[PDB]
């Protein structure tokens, strides 16, 4: 079903980048309305700013040279019951680094009720000129290396004590 | 629905008759919903004169031929729907109709009462 | 001698009265051969003519002190009467009493009375008789009087001994006779009618035999007191257990959160009465009668948004499934007991307390559902073979002779016999191959081929009977059957589905050849043949179950509907008339009675619902359970006698096989002769040096660690793995070392054993297939074809890996070890039991192919009415028309033989039969709208294949499978079969605990005082009393409720205060009298810790209500109160027994619990990886899904008991749209599709299903009753 994955915060300068805002309902059986508002903190400014806004499958992007021609919808299609709202830019600068917030505004439809909610989710970008290796991975294929390494030694040693000490009994019987 | 009533029902002149309906329904008489229809005919192929209900509320149409002598006795809550008169003249003589509704019930019950007025 | 043959003169009398002079004088036994109801014994040879039927002397010389005369009856029997005057008036010597006596003994009479009786059965059964009937019905009564006064005439009133109402089922016909009476003479009908039911129990009086077989019913029930002490001890306990954790819990519901003109929760409340009314306030699932149950924890249930948890309202099902109450929580345990709907009370229970509760459900399931459930089994089984053993122990105490010897030698060859074998296999073959959607030209085929195969058979019929003429044709049972069969197919070919699968009997014919098909031949006889009485009984108790049930509540039923059925018209199960009675009866006895029962108490009443069915549940249990013992003991012992040589005459088709077999041998030495006549120090070193360190210690452990870890690593990969990416590398990683380990341990196997030793050996072969998969995966991801299709496929085959553990531990070695020594016979029954459901798959095909299509509301779920959409050209205008219409189909049905082989299953297991049957009585025909109930005597097919294929294949699988393991203990050597070595020394040491001889007693201390607190604290009275204050402090806790004042509240705690202070008092008595000795006793040392968790966790409870906030822990801890209820079974002789049973049966079921939590853990992970996207619907929800480790183990915990697979199948069965969505797009993963796998879900459930019954059922019952015949020594 639907699980809340997180974003990356790193894109590689003059490629592409998705990034990820799901958020899903308590219930999956309700039903529900939902759009989405995009802000951005640009890395060097203070005031949030609006780029752009999904409603009913079309995607109104506010006029912002930074972002004019580098951003399509990526999230769910076909329905107004969104739980995936995610862009995606289609060639990574330096002006895409810094806060990004994903307003959602759900309103569930219930019997004899109507809910108007919403939630916020941030997203921390900073872009690069070339892709770091994840930290985790690093660490894990050393781990893995010197662990095989390890009991390879062990064995051999233990190989090598148990055979001389069988063929010195051997020889002396 | 099963409704108990007497065939015939005798009293003297001048005293206080009450007129035996009741019901059994299954289910608990919801007030918002019962529905009581008595009515009158000083015989069987008579006209039936309506002079005592109950919608939400009991309530007495006060027919001129009864005057404020019509009450009602019972309670619906007890399944009693009986009728109270006061000093019966020779004229109320005739025949007394109870007709009961009470839902999710769907039969309609009739109890008849014949009252006859005695020396 | 025949000269005792004399008559009973009034000389005789007056010699009689001497002979009472005489014992008066005087102031033995009577002959048991001798007594009443017998027959004489031969040594008296005939009757004389003019002396039957007439008052003869006493034959007994225990009575000739007492006036009592013998009737002599046409058949052998003999009656002791009185020779006093009936009623002080009648003498014996008088025309009335003379001819009383003659009636009373002829058979005509008896006779007669039967009739009679059977025939206002007949009239019972009807709910509203016609007016006429009042005539019958005093025939009727006027019969049974005519019966009552000739009895009173032959044998006075009550006039000393031998009278009319000594007997006591002449009280019976008395109380019949005297309401008979009363009733008219009156005239609550109801108890009136209810009371008129017992004269079907004078079936029981008139019937032969079946007064003994009551009899032994009543001895049998006579010594289940101990189990039933037990059994309602264990579930008040379970049941104050669940009082104190469940209470008000399954109150929770959701509320609106933004209320409109500022009402408030209590406002509401105290307004709402309909569910339309609740329904605007309260969140309630799609087409549900009760609210949404909500959690305040974080694995329960989870509110939408805009609603908020509060506990208030009504409990669901109406308010009867509660714990609010110790009598509510005792149903709801007694419920989980016998495992009725046990599922849904799981899921609830979850759903509004947490997912980490399915402890408690685990251990109820097993403790007290299974446990208590076999003991009694094995206590019933040790009351009928104690009553078998005494039963036999007492026994022992011209131009046609041409044509006749002709076809003799041609149709009585072996050959024919084969050949007619052959014929019958291919003809069933050939009919199960008919499906709701043939051609027309396969239909044609099919006609054309059964055509021909009943020609056979009528023209073999045809032969055999002129060979050999009719006098001796007709003398087999065999040939009659046939006979019938072929008659039965002609007159069905010059006329209908029935008739066609009546063929399918012929199968029968291979029980002469298959050893394991005549066992079920035989249960089948006897249930019919020696237990015939045994079978008659059930059949008449239930009649007046089910007669007693629609008296009671068939007025209820039609009136008081609107409580029960939203439409106001009858519900699908009732009480309202005979057939739908007998019904609800007949699924009582399956083991489903909860859901019908809250209907019942709904319409008439909760105390008679509730007496009625508990009724009918004991002692229809009672009797069924004594039948199908019985069936068992019989055939898997009496038939065991070697009354006859191994086939002594060689059946026709072993000396066929013969014939062949040495034609065979002829042709291949001809065609041989045919053939002929034309034409290194150092490496030896190394190897022990690599055995020395493969057969170490350190090895094995470390091996089995890392078995440990890499099994456990596979637990990690739900569908939230992608929220963990640190993980998801480390995982990696470690599969890639993992890999490399066993490949390296593999290698070093080899290089120690031998390639030969390695792979002459079942467990190395299975490590090295795993690591052999594991390998082909590693590479094809180092060559980075690492998403090609079937090798994709193959990653999920890691699931495997959990199964190196089994050589590893020795418990689950000799478990896996018992169940390969047993798996022959289970195949054996398994072909048997697969060809017995083959003729009821094929006439369920017949009866029910393409039938179950209807056209549907897909809003709603609702069947359009058949006056509007009557077929399916109907349908699909409509559906040119609206757009939520579909013409749907069953996913379950009888379309061809493998889904009605499932559908069987499923009727079998008890398990979604519901949605079948309804659909099958409701079927019209093909592709016509179905109506309610049309077909409404379909339920007899399912109730025939409930009784026959549920319940004697249950009894041959189980009576084999116990064989088979009494075999191999036998061979083992009388050792335990589920019992490692280990085990074996502790289990031998244990088993001197419950046979020790009392110590000496504790000597007196000095003092004067200690002394004299000695001898009080060693009394019976003491021991006596504190008994009793046990039993209070369990009442008080019994009393406390739900919403009690706080009033109630404070004077419970204050009482339990006193309590514990009372129980320290005489712990401390007895510590001081004893000195050191006290510590020397079990029961001694389990009290003294009993009081200190008592007192402890009363202070600790006192603490976190006051300084912390913790309810939840609260409540675990006041568990501590149980321990001083516990110590009941101190004194109680009776359970301590059955107790020390359970003790000694521990080990073996810890092998066995091993094994299936290693079977659970690998069909969890394989859940996990397929059925993790399917479409939430029916047993799949929000909360019971396989998206988790703990979610799929939840789930297969609740079917290890069969409960509910049926509705965990039902998502899975879907595979193309509309039912599912193949290109569904799941936020945050990049699977696509909501679709199952119908084949690999099928093949799940099934095996899943199956490896349950063989080791939850036939396993653990192997066990239990295995230590239960100790305990009892
Ligand atoms: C051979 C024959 C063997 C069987 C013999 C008969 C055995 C038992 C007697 C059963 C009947 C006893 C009770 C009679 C009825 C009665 O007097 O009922 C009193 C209370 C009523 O409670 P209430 O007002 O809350 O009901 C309404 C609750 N609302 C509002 C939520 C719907 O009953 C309750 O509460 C709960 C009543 C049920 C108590 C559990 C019984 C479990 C028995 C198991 C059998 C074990 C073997
Ligand atoms: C929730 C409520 C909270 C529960 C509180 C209770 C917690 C448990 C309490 C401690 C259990 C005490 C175990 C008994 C040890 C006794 C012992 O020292 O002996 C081992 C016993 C056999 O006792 P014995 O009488 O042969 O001892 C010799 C005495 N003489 C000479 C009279 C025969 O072995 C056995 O069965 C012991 C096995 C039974 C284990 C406890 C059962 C409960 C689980
Ligand atoms: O029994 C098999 C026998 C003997 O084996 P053992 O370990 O020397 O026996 C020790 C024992 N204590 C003794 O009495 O003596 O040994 C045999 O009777 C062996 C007969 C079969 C032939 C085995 C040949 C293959 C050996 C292993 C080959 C490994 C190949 C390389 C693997 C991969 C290497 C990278
Ligand atoms: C209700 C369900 C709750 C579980 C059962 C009740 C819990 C309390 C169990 C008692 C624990 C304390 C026992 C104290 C030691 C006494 C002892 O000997 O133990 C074992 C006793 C054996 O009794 P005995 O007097 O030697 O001989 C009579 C028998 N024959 O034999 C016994 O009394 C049986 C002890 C085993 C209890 C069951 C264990 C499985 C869990
Ligand atoms: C009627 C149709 C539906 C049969 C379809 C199944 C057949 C193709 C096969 C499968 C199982 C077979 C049976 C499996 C085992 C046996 C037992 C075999 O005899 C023994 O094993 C005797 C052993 C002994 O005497 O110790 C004779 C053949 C028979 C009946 C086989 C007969 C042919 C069967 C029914
Ligand atoms: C699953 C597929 C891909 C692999 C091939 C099928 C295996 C399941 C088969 C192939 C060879 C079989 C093995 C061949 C030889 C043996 C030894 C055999 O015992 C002996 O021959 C020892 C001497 C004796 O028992 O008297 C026990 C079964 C076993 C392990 C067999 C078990 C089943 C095996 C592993
Ligand atoms: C070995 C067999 C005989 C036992 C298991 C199956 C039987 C119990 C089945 C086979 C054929 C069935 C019968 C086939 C047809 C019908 C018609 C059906 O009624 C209708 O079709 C309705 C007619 C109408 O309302 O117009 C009711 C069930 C009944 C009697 C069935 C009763 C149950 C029978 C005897
Ligand atoms: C006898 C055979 C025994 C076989 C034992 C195999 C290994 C048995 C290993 O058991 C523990 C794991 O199943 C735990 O898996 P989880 O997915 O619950 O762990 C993570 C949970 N959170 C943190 C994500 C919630
Ligand atoms: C989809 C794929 C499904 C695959 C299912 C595979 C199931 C495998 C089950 C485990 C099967 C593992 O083998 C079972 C063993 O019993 C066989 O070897 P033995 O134990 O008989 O060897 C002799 C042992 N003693 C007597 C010397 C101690
Ligand atoms: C189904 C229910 C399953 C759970 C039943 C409770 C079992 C819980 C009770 O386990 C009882 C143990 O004695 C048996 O297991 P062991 O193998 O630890 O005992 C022998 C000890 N050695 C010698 C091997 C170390
Ligand atoms: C054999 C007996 C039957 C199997 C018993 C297996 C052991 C018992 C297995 O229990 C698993 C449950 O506890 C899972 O539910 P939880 O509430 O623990 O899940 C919490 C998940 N979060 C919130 C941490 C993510
Ligand atoms: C007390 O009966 C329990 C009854 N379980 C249910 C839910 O009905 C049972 O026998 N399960 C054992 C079993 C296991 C697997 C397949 C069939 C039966």
């Amino acid at each position: 079903g639907c699980v809340e994955v997180d974003s990356e915060t790193e894109a590689v300068y003059g490629m592409t980048f998705k990034i990820l805002c799901i958020s899903c309902k308590r219930r999956s059986e309700t039903n529900a309305e939902t759009f989405t508002e995009w802000t951005f903190r640009q890395k060097g400014t203070e005031e949030f700013v609006k780029i752009l806004r999904y409603e009913n499958e079309v995607l109104q992007l506010e006029e912002d040279e930074r972002f004019e021609g580098r951003v399509v919808w990526n999230g769910s299609r076909g329905t107004k019951d969104l739980q995936d709202l995610s862009i995606f830019i289609t060639n990574v600068t330096y002006n895409h680094s810094g806060d990004y917030e994903c307003h959602v505004y759900r309103l569930l439809f219930f019997e004899n009720y109507e809910h108007n909610t919403s939630v916020v989710k941030k997203i921390h970008i900073e872009v690069v000129d070339k892709a770091n290796r994840d930290m985790a991975s690093i660490v894990s294929e050393i781990m893995m290396y010197v662990l095989i390494v390890v009991l390879t030694i062990w064995l051999v040693a233990e190989m090598i004590y148990c055979y001389k000490k069988i063929a010195a009994a051997t020889e002396t019987a | 629905m099963e409704v108990t009533v007497p065939a015939t029902l005798n009293v003297l002149n001048g005293s206080d008759a009450r007129l035996p309906c009741t019901f059994n329904s299954c289910y608990t008489v919801n007030h918002k919903q019962f529905s009581l229809n008595w009515t009158y005919q000083e015989c069987n192929n008579c006209s039936e004169e309506m002079f005592l209900q109950f919608r939400m509320k009991i309530i007495n149409l006060k027919l001129e031929r009864f005057q404020d002598r019509v009450e009602f006795s019972g309670n619906p809550s007890k399944y009693d729907v009986s009728v109270m008169l006061r000093n019966v003249q020779p004229e109320d003589e005739g025949i007394y109709n109870c007709y009961i509704m009470n839902p999710p019930d769907r039969h309609r019950g009739h109890g008849k009462i014949h009252l006859q007025v005695l020396m | 001698g025949p000269q005792s043959f004399v008559h009973f003169t009034k000389q005789s009398l007056a010699l009689i009265e001497q002979r009472i002079a005489e014992r008066k004088s005087k102031e033995p036994k009577p002959s048991s051969d001798l007594e009443a109801g017998k027959q004489l014994p031969f040594i008296y040879g005939d009757i004389p003519p003019g002396m039957v039927s007439e008052p003869l002397e006493d034959l007994d010389p225990y009575y000739a002190d007492k006036k009592t005369f013998i009737v002599l009856n046409k058949g052998k029997t003999i009656f002791r009467f009185n020779a006093t005057p009936a009623l002080y008036m009648l003498s014996p010597f008088s025309p009335l009493r003379r001819i009383s006596i003659k009636i009373l003994v002829h058979s005509l009479f008896s006779m007669l009375i039967m009739c009679t009786i059977l025939t206002n059965c007949i009239f019972m059964t009807m709910n509203n008789p016609p007016d006429w009937t009042k005539n019958v019905e005093y025939t009727f009564t006027g019969i049974y009087t005519f019966e009552s006064l000739v009895k009173i005439l032959a044998r006075g009133f009550c006039v000393g001994e031998f009278t009319f109402l000594r007997d006591p089922w002449n009280w019976l016909d008395f109380v019949v006779i005297v309401f008979a009476y009363l009733t008219e003479f009156v005239n609550n009908v109801s108890a009136l009618r209810t009371f008129r039911v017992l004269r079907a129990l004078k079936t029981i009086s008139v019937i032969p035999g079946l007064k003994t077989i009551v009899g032994a019913l009543i001895q049998s029930v006579k010594k289940l007191s101990d189990v039933m002490i037990l059994t309602v001890f264990c579930l008040s306990v379970f049941a104050l257990i669940g009082l104190q954790l469940f209470m008000g819990n399954l109150k929770h519901k959701c509320f609106r959160n933004s209320l409109e003109n500022n009402e408030t929760l209590e406002s509401i409340m105290n307004t709402l009465e309909s569910e339309e009314d609740f329904r605007k306030y309260f969140y309630y699932l799609e087409g549900s009668k009760d609210a949404l149950l909500c959690g305040f924890s974080t694995d329960s249930g989870q509110c939408p948004e805009g609603y908020t948890c509060v506990k208030i309202g009504r409990n669901p099902d109406y308010g009867y499934t509660s714990f609010d109450t110790f009598s509510w929580a005792f149903l709801a345990l007694f419920r989980l007991m016998t495992q009725d709907y046990w599922e849904n009370l799981y899921q609830q229970t979850l759903r509004a307390a947490g997912k980490t509760y399915m402890i408690f459900f685990v251990v109820v399931i097993f403790l007290g559902s299974f446990y208590l459930i076999n003991l009694i089994l094995a206590v019933v089984a040790m009351a009928y073979e104690e009553q078998n053993q005494a039963n036999i122990e007492e026994a022992k105490q011209p131009y046609w002779i041409k044509f006749k010897k002709c076809i003799y030698f041609i149709v009585m060859d072996p050959f024919v016999d084969l050949a007619i074998t052959i014929c019958i296999v291919l003809n069933t073959l050939f009919m199960a191959m008919e499906h709701h959607p043939m051609t027309e030209e396969f239909k044609n085929v099919l006609a054309i081929g059964n055509l021909v195969f009943t020609g056979i058979f009528a023209a073999e019929m045809v032969l055999k009977l002129i060979a050999m003429d009719p006098y001796e044709y007709f003398q087999v049972g065999w040939n009659i059957f046939d006979s019938l069969i072929v008659t039965l197919s002609l007159v069905e070919l010059f006329l209908l589905s029935v008739l066609r699968s009546f063929r399918l009997l012929r199968v029968f014919k291979l029980a002469k050849s298959w050893p394991t098909l005549n066992m079920l031949i035989k249960i089948i006889g006897n249930s019919v043949g020696a237990l015939g009485n045994l079978t008659l009984v059930l059949a008449i108790i239930v009649f007046i179950f089910a007669v007693v049930g629609m008296q009671l509540f068939g007025k209820s039923y039609k009136e008081c509907v609107c409580k029960i059925n939203d439409d106001c018209t009858l519900p699908r199960w009732h009480m309202n008339d005979f057939f739908h009675s007998f019904l609800i009866v007949f699924r009582v006895l399956c083991g489903e009675w909860i859901e019908t029962m809250w209907d019942c108490m709904e319409v008439a009443g909760q105390a008679m619902c509730l007496i009625v069915y508990m009724m009918v549940m004991v002692i229809g249990n009672l009797v069924v359970l004594n039948l199908f013992l019985a069936l068992l003991l019989s055939s898997f012992s009496s038939d065991n006698l070697t009354a006859i040589e191994e086939d002594p005459d060689a059946n026709n088709l072993q000396i066929a096989v013969t014939r062949i077999k040495k034609g065979i041998n002829y042709v291949k030495q001809t065609l041989r002769e045919f053939i002929l006549k034309a034409f290194g120090k150092i490496w030896w070193n190394i190897r022990k040096t690599c055995y020395k360190i493969v057969e170490h210690s350190w090895f094995e452990s470390f091996i089995v660690l890392m078995i440990l870890l890499s099994s456990g690593a596979l637990a990690f990969e739900d569908i939230y793995i992608e929220r963990k990416k640190t993980i998801k590398i480390i995982l990696e990683y470690a599969d890639k070392i993992f890999t490399y380990i066993f490949i390296l341990e593999m290698l070093l196997k080899w290089i120690a054993y031998g390639y030969k030793t390695y792979f002459t050996n079942a467990w190395c072969w299975l490590d090295f297939l795993i690591v052999d998969v594991s390998l082909v995966t590693l590479v094809a991801n180092t060559l980075g074809y690492s998403d090609l299709g079937p090798i994709k496929s193959l990653r999920t085959l890691r699931a495997l890996r959990p199964l190196r553990a089994l050589s590893r531990f020795e418990g689950m070695r000799v478990v896996v070890n018992a169940l390969i020594g047993a798996i022959p016979s289970i195949m054996n029954v398994l072909l048997v039991c697969l060809i017995f459901w083959l003729i009821f798959s094929i006439m369920g095909v017949n009866l029910f192919a393409g039938k179950f299509y209807e056209c549907i509301n897909t809003t709603d779920g609702s069947r359009f009415p058949a006056s509007q959409v009557p077929n399916r050209s109907e349908c699909f205008a409509l559906m040119n028309v609206s757009q939520n219409v579909r013409w749907k189909n069953l996913k379950v049905n009888f379309d061809n033989v493998g889904l009605g082989y499932l559908s069987l299953l499923q009727v079998a297991t008890f398990k979604g039969w519901t949605i079948i049957m309804y659909a099958a009585v409701d079927s019209v025909n093909v592709d016509k709208q179905p109506k309610y109930e049309y077909s409404l005597y379909m339920y007899i097919y399912f109730v025939v294949f409930i009784i026959f294929g549920s319940f004697f294949t249950l009894n041959l699988f189980i009576g084999v499978i116990i064989d088979n393991f009494n075999q191999q203990k036998k061979k083992l050597g009388g050792q335990d079969i589920f019992m490692t070595e280990e085990q074996k020394k502790y289990y031998n040491a244990m088993k001197k605990l419950g046979s020790k001889k009392p110590q000496k007693p504790i000597p007196r201390p000095g003092n004067k005082i200690q002394g004299c607190i000695f001898d009080l604290v060693t009394n019976q009275a003491f021991d006596i009393s504190i008994m009793v204050l046990i039993c209070l402090n369990m009442v008080t806790m019994m009393v406390e409720k739900e919403g009690q004042s706080q009033h109630m509240t404070e004077v419970l705690y204050w009482i339990n205060v006193v309590f514990i202070i009372l129980f320290t008092g005489e712990c401390v008595l007895k510590l001081i009298s004893l000195r050191h000795y006290y510590f020397t006793v079990g029961w001694n040392i389990f009290d003294f810790v009993v009081v200190i968790i008592s007192i402890v966790g009363m202070f600790l409870a006192d603490l976190i209500e006051t300084y912390f906030v913790s309810p939840t822990l609260f409540r675990v801890i006041r568990l501590a109160r149980i321990g001083r209820i516990l110590r009941l079974v101190k004194g109680a002789k009776g359970i301590r027994t059955l107790l020390f049973a359970l003790m000694m049966s521990l080990p073996a079921l810890f092998n066995i619990g091993l094994l299936l939590f290693l079977v659970m853990f690998i069909y969890a992970i394989f859940g996990m990886s397929n059925f993790a996207y399917v479409k939430k619907e029916d047993g799949i929800n929000d909360m019971f899904n396989f998206e988790t480790f703990g979610n799929s183990m939840i789930c297969l915990f609740q079917i290890t008991t069969s409960a509910g697979w049926d509705g965990l199948l039902a998502p899975i069965l879907n595979s193309k749209p509309p039912d599912c969505d193949p290109k569904k797009v799941h936020p945050g993963s990049s699977v696509e599709g909501d679709c199952g796998n119908p084949s690999v879900g099928i093949f799940y459930f099934v095996s899943y299903i199956i490896i349950s019954f063989l080791v939850v059922v036939n396993m653990y019952i192997a066990v239990i009753l295995e230590n239960f015949s100790v305990a009892t020594e």
